[PDB]
RNA sequence: UGAACUAUGCCUGGGCAGGGCGAAGCCAGGGGAAACUCUGGUGGAGGCCCGCCGCGGUCCUGACGUGCAAAUCGGUCGUCC
RNA sequence: CGCUCGACCGAAAGGGAGUCGGGUCCAGAUCCCCGAGCCCGGAGCGGCGGAGACGGGCGCCGCGAGGCGCCCAGUGCGGUGACGCAAACGAACCCGGAGAUGCCGGCGGGUGCCCCGGGAAAGAGUUCUCUUUUCUUUGUGAAGGGCAGGGCGCCCUGGAACGGGUUCGCCCCGAGAGAGGGGCCCGCGCCCUGGAAAGCGCCGCGCUUCUGGCGGCGUCCGGUGAGCUCUCGUCGGCCCUUGAAAAUCCGGGGGAGAAGGUGUAAAUCUCGCGCCGGGCCGUACCCAUAUCCGCAGCAGGUCUCCAAGGUGAACAGCCUCUGGCGUGUUGGAACAAGGCAGAGUAAGGGAAGUCGGCAAGUCAGAUCCGUAACUUCGGGAUAAGGAUUGGCUCUAAGGGCU
RNA sequence: UAGCAGCCAGCUUAGAACUGUCGCGGACCAGGGGAAUCCGACUGUU
């Protein structure tokens, strides 16, 4: 239902920024087979200070966020610099190697 | 095989202890007269039956 | 898929080298040697083909450790004769002993 | 396999076994006979057909009718 | 292993002459008392929580207890 | 002195994909005045058929022929409840 | 007290009571360590508990709960029944059961494996474009208790033709079906004790021969299948083939005997538990294109178990994952003749080659059509002779459950 | 009451359109056939 993405370490070192990574999710989240408008108002994404929260009424498997997070790192040529790890439940942190 | 009798296992134990090389001090004791054991057997070349 | 092996020296599929697959607590599938299936007793009449009832079906020497009530029934010939052939032995014994009174 | 479910890759030139090997005729008869007799036993239970009409349709179904 | 269901029967088996030790396993939903005997390991599954301490102190003296955590 | 090879017999164990033709028995529907017939389905018989492992060893008179081998190798081939 | 008694040897695949889970080594392991059991043997006290043990009939003390005397019981009990209860005396002798029965075929129950669905969780892979994607991991021992499931010519009531029940096939019924209600057996399936503490998966911290340790979270929800094996049942088929013995164990018949006289005794098929013991021998490794045999690291020979994904009828052939390996007693550089092999290919002709169609060439799967002479009527027969076959988008028919 | 609604589940068969160079058991797997004569009946064995 409620999942978060903790990316405080990469934005503190000045590699990425939560402002661009948030906009990447709005255009690549597939809802009901489509990626536009997030299927309406069912899937709402909120962006805090270096912490993005995704909530929805459909199951919305959390490992889909890890699928798009790694898809975001490879797109920015830093796939070999960060490691998407689930520190706690309903969470996803980005750490170094 | 893995299933041995006590008599066969006792027979293989003696042939295993006879296959030891000649002690080094025996060579100096005999003045290199007995240099190597003339009854050394190999498990591939000589079979004991 | 794993290919498991035997656990004893006997490497043939004999009548006593029978196994079954069991899943261990270590998330493995190993062979587990089972005992041969027992047979319930038959009737002493030699007529009824079905086995006896109320009696365990185990190996012969297993019957040494079982209790007596697990090896017979509370009837007259229980454990050695079926109920249908007991009631026929009662009627046959009574009716034959009655014809031997009429002759006198 | 998802395409073979729609009939693709299963034409005449994609078969190398006898029709009785691809689908056993003895098992198609076993399926159908378990479907009809199960239907006849439900109509007799629900009193849609009596025991006299059930036995007639049972023998008629045992024959290829 | 045998499973005891009554609390009176557990204290009756825990006071045997062959009672080696009693192990207390605190699970998430219940708490088990595993008394070790000569042949079997009797286990009393107590689903209640406050009834566990009322039975932990009810154990006879001289029996070694081991709290498994 | 030998049946550790092989020949035959005995005791006790093990093993032999997938397919094909498809016999008795049975069900149903038609023909008959009876004798009894016809169609479909079912059934799964056999020192039966194609055929893998197995077990054999036809042909090439192939390879090899001081060989891998004091009898073997390849394709092909016989049989495989 | 003894006829079946004629010593004894003879199976590391026959018979044969009882051990499984986790961990550990440079090499050991169902044997060691930890945990959980089990079997056999042993007991005048065999150490306790329970069973055997249920009390009645006459008078009084008595307006009472109970207490006084005599006498008589009591080697268990329930169900119409199949049979069930923790036990529930019993010799000689007899009878029976299990040990202990072939091959083949059909079907059904259960595991294992495979497959499908979670737009499931934890890591990893791919991202130039697309991919809520791809890959890996998602667990429970023996023994006991309970319950699904399967089987039963097992019992009671009752009574059948308008015969009915029923299988893929059969088979079943007045010597009693169908239906209703029960009993027993097998349960290796599921829940629980074991048992999560452990085992795997992931994450974090401490540490670099005590260090080689401590913590966190997870170990999930379902589906079916002409799927493949194993196994337990069940119904058949075949034989001028009938498809082992014995140790050992049990039940019954039998009522010889033993037990005490009013609360116990004899006896207890542990009947709930406790106590002691289990000696001797084998145990490493190879098991075969280098640990066996063939003079050898010999292209030979040598008995078995386990066995995945795709194509396909297939345990065929070709490709891939787990696992294994360096091409099988050597490397490098050339591509002459002549060989062996690739069953290499070929203009026009098509057996003129040759002892001879030797050699290899055509044909080949499957579907739909069509198949003579002859015959022992079974066959011949895949006779012969034709057509169709990819890919893609649809349509139609064949099910289950409420 | 010439049965309907909801839900679930696979695997096969038949027909049709379109389409590529008339190619489609595309590799692999995989019977040449017919008319007669001699001998042995056949399977098996050496
Ligand atoms: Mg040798
Ligand atoms: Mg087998
Ligand atoms: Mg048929
Ligand atoms: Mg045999
Ligand atoms: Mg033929
Ligand atoms: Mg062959
Ligand atoms: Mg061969
Ligand atoms: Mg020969
Ligand atoms: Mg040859
Ligand atoms: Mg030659
Ligand atoms: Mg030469
Ligand atoms: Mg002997
Ligand atoms: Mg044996
Ligand atoms: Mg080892
Ligand atoms: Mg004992
Ligand atoms: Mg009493
Ligand atoms: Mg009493
Ligand atoms: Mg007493
Ligand atoms: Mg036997
Ligand atoms: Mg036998
Ligand atoms: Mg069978
Ligand atoms: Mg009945
Ligand atoms: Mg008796
Ligand atoms: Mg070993
Ligand atoms: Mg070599
Ligand atoms: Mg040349
Ligand atoms: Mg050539
Ligand atoms: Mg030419
Ligand atoms: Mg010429
Ligand atoms: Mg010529
Ligand atoms: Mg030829
Ligand atoms: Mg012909
Ligand atoms: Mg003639
Ligand atoms: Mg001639
Ligand atoms: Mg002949
Ligand atoms: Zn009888």
């Amino acid at each position: 239902l409620k999942f978060t993405l903790d990316c405080t370490h990469p934005v503190e070192d000045g590699i990425m920024d939560a402002a661009n990574f948030e906009q990447f999710l709005q255009e690549r989240i597939k809802v009901n087979g489509k990626a536009g408008n997030l299927g309406g108002g069912v899937v709402s994404i909120e962006r805090s200070k270096s912490k993005i929260t995704v909530t929805s009424e459909v199951p919305f498997s959390k490992r889909y966020l890890k699928y798009l997070t790694k898809k975001y790192l490879k797109k920015n040529n830093l796939r070999d610099w960060l490691r998407v790890v689930a520190n706690t439940k309903e969470s996803y942190e980005l750490r170094y190697f | 095989a893995s299933h041995k009798t006590f008599r066969i296992k006792r027979f293989l134990a003696k042939k295993q202890k006879q296959n030891r090389p000649i002690p080094q001090w025996i060579r100096m004791k005999t003045g290199n007269k007995i240099r190597y054991n003339s009854k050394r057997r190999h498990w591939r070349r000589t079979k004991l039956g | 898929v794993q290919r498991l092996t035997y656990r004893r020296r006997l490497s043939y599929n004999t009548a006593s080298n029978k196994t079954r697959l069991s899943r261990t607590p270590g998330n493995r599938i190993v062979y587990l040697y089972t005992k041969k299936t027992g047979k319930s007793p038959k009737s002493a009449c030699g007529i009824c083909p079905g086995r006896l009832r109320g009696i365990r079906a185990v190996r012969p020497q297993v019957l040494m450790r079982l209790s007596k009530t697990k090896k017979h029934v509370s009837r007259a010939y229980g454990g050695s004769m079926c109920a249908k052939c007991v009631r026929d032995r009662i009627k046959r014994a009574f009716l034959i002993e009655e014809q031997k009174i009429v002759v006198k | 396999t998802l395409a073979r479910r729609k009939g693709r890759h299963m034409g005449v030139g994609k078969r190398k076994g006898t029709a009785n090997a691809r689908m056993p005729e003895k098992l198609c008869w076993m399926r159908r006979m378990r479907i009809l007799r199960r239907l006849l036993r439900r109509y007799r239970e629900a009193k849609k057909i009596d025991r006299h009409m059930y036995h007639s349709l049972y023998l008629r179904a045992k024959g290829n009718v | 292993p045998r499973k005891i269901e009554e609390i009176k029967d557990f204290l009756l088996t825990a006071r045997r002459k062959d009672a080696k030790s009693v192990k207390i396993k605190k699970n998430k939903d219940n708490v088990k008392f595993k008394v070790r005997c000569s042949r079997y390991l009797y286990t009393l599954v107590i689903t209640d929580k406050e009834k566990a301490e009322k039975l932990k102190q009810s154990l006879p003296p001289g029996l070694a207890v081991k709290e498994l955590k």
